[PDB]
């Protein structure tokens, strides 16, 4: 402390220390005295020489040095922390600098404690963190819970995997809302096809028939395939109606029971299969 | 009386900044609409 | 002037065993180059933390975790809250849920009020607002709806508010929750309960607002159409 | 006295007049006090002081003309804006 003119006299001795391979609680003590209650609270190689040395201690000392140090490099030392076993500390770093996105990516990748992260993300509010959350909800298959992590984000991305998990568990009521609002974010066709599929699954006919009457831009007859493949009749009745696929509707009207309009579909078909199956 | 007194002393306008929502002006009446009447 | 630090953690024990009353002076002198987290962790074992409370009140500036949690526990035991409001407002390095668990059943209206408060620090309505339904019909549950800034939270609230016939202060339930309401359902459920008295001034402000709106818009459109000519 | 308010063409002169006109309960010809003083009145205070005295009979036709006028206003303005937006395309 008496020196107080330049960092050369400091650099020489601290480099000797760093090279001397002094055990723990020998070098960081010098730093703990010179950083606190003195001038050299700077960052000129004071970062790992203390913080890594405390990571060579593997103690709560890191937390006190964090809370009682400033103007120090956050991202590199955070990556060094998570490269090691200490993760609560880097979590406290990103909490301290209020970097929400950098925090949950570390929490989940290290420990995967959604119960600790979901509340942290409740405190914050950012579509990036909500997207990280839904991405994590996929990992555990929380398809019901992977949705609200997209409602607050309105991020239509990764919807393909949302669909991969959707058929895995019948939840054809909340996917409806997800896709209904993501409609206004990604004017795609997968969205509308799987939308009408979910609608027919939950038999929301009154508006399933209305969505199609607008600019659907969808692929009818591909979910119309799924109508009779899964055999959800009174659905292909409406899909093929405004698409005029006389010949495939009648195969379902077989199972519907109506005969008067079946032959009216066949007279406009005039195909062998249509006629004979109606007969 | 006790009804207008109730709703009045329960809540009433004050010089805050949350009035930017819709710039309420019914304060002017409801302060003394039927109170004192 | 000592080189090492463990002698601090031994000398605190020394005084505490011998001259605990003259410990606060050392604590104030030695706080700078000291890990206060270890100090509180060690004091929790011996449990003389109620002695060192005013010292931690000074150390709070550093915003340490265990410091905040312990001092809030001591405010809980002491049954004081005015200082607790300052602690939570000025400092946030602590979990809100653990404190909430204690405050929401602290036998006391004010502590439970805080238990309802800090929920919104986590952006978690629907429990705070619902927690204070149980006790506070004194306007406090009504106020959180305005800051919530979320539709279909006051609507549920107002519908419940008419499930019990306390229509007296319904008129306030829309004053602060004004922007979060659509006159359609308001007029509907008001005509339902055959209530228009202390319900109309909502519609009065509305029939001022939208009148000014249509007049202003007619003026702007007349201006634009007149400027279309030139 | 009621007629001079119309030609006065000055707001906050009929308002005082109508308030005094209700200070005495001669509500019978209140309905005329707004017919000629129509443009010099804002429905806010009108509805307010009418609900105050628990009077809507021979007070509503003011609001009837108003719920004709502003309906035509919003419809006309929607029409003009639709026209302008359609002409924005070409």
């Amino acid at each position: 402390l008496s020196e107080t003119q330049d960092p050369e006299e400091v650099s020489v001795t601290v480099k000797a220390f760093m090279t001397a391979d002094l055990p723990n609680e020998l070098i960081e003590l010098l730093e703990k005295i010179v950083l606190d209650n003195s001038v050299f609270s700077e960052h000129r190689n004071l970062q790992n020489l203390l913080i890594l040395t405390a990571i060579k201690a593997d103690r709560t000392r890191v937390m006190e040095y964090i809370n009682r140090l400033d103007n120090y490099d956050a991202p590199d030392i955070a990556n060094i922390a998570i490269s090691n076993e200490l993760f609560e500390e880097a979590f406290a770093i990103f909490r301290k600098f209020d970097v929400n996105t950098s925090a949950v990516q570390v929490l989940i990748e290290h420990i995967g404690n959604l119960d600790r992260a979901y509340e942290f993300a409740e405190r914050c509010n950012e579509p990036a963190v909500w997207s990280q959350l839904a991405k994590a909800q996929l990992q555990k298959g929380m398809v019901k819970e992977a949705i609200d992590s997209y409602i607050k984000a309105d991020d239509p991305s990764s919807y393909m995997e949302v669909v991969q998990a959707a058929n895995t568990s019948g939840n054809w009521e909340e996917l409806v809302k997800y896709l209904q609002m993501a409609r206004k974010k990604a004017r795609e066709s997968y969205v509308e096809t799987e939308l009408i599929f979910a609608l027919a699954k939950t038999n929301r006919l009154a508006e399933l028939e209305e969505f199609i009457n607008g600019p659907n831009n969808a692929h009818i007859q591909q979910v119309g395939d799924r109508c009779y493949d899964e055999k959800m009749y009174d659905a292909a009745k409406l899909l093929y109606n405004n698409v005029s696929n006389f010949g495939r509707l009648a195969s379902t009207l077989v199972h519907l029971g109506e005969y008067q309009a079946a032959v009216d579909g066949a007279r406009k078909a005039n195909s062998t299969r249509t006629w004979k199956e109606v007969c | 009386g006790t009804e207008w007194e109730k709703v009045a002393q329960l809540c009433d306008f004050n010089p805050k900044s949350s009035k930017q929502c819709k710039d309420v002006s019914r304060l002017r009446s409801v302060l003394m609409s039927l109170k004192q009447t | 002037k000592v080189a090492n630090v463990e002698l601090y953690y031994r000398a605190i024990q020394f005084y505490l065993e011998f001259k605990p009353l003259l410990l606060n002076d050392l604590l104030m002198v030695l706080s700078p180059r000291l890990d206060h987290t270890r100090a509180v962790n060690y004091f929790s074992k011996v449990k003389q933390l109620p002695l060192v409370k005013p010292y931690l009140r000074s150390v709070q500036n550093h915003n340490n975790k265990s410091v905040n949690e312990s001092l809030n526990n001591l405010f809980i035991t002491e049954e004081d809250y005015q200082a607790l409001r300052t602690s939570i407002d000025a400092y946030d390095n602590f979990d809100n849920i653990s404190l909430a668990q204690r405050l929401e059943k602290h036998e006391l209206i004010e502590f439970r009020r805080i238990a309802a408060y800090l929920f919104k620090g986590n952006n978690r309505w629907k429990q705070s607002v619902e927690l204070c339904k149980k006790d506070s019909l004194y306007k406090d549950a009504m106020q959180y709806a305005s800051e919530s800034k979320d539709t279909e939270l006051a609507e549920e609230l107002l519908q419940w508010f008419l499930q019990e016939e306390k229509r007296e202060c319904f008129g306030a339930c829309l004053f602060t929750c004004y922007d979060l309401l659509r006159p359609d359902v308001v007029l509907e459920t008001a005509w339902r309960h055959n209530i228009m008295d202390f319900a109309m001034p909502y519609f009065i402000q509305v029939m001022k607002e939208y009148l000014t709106k249509v007049d202003k818009l007619d003026a702007s459109e007349s201006l634009r159409k007149e400027e279309e000519q030139a």
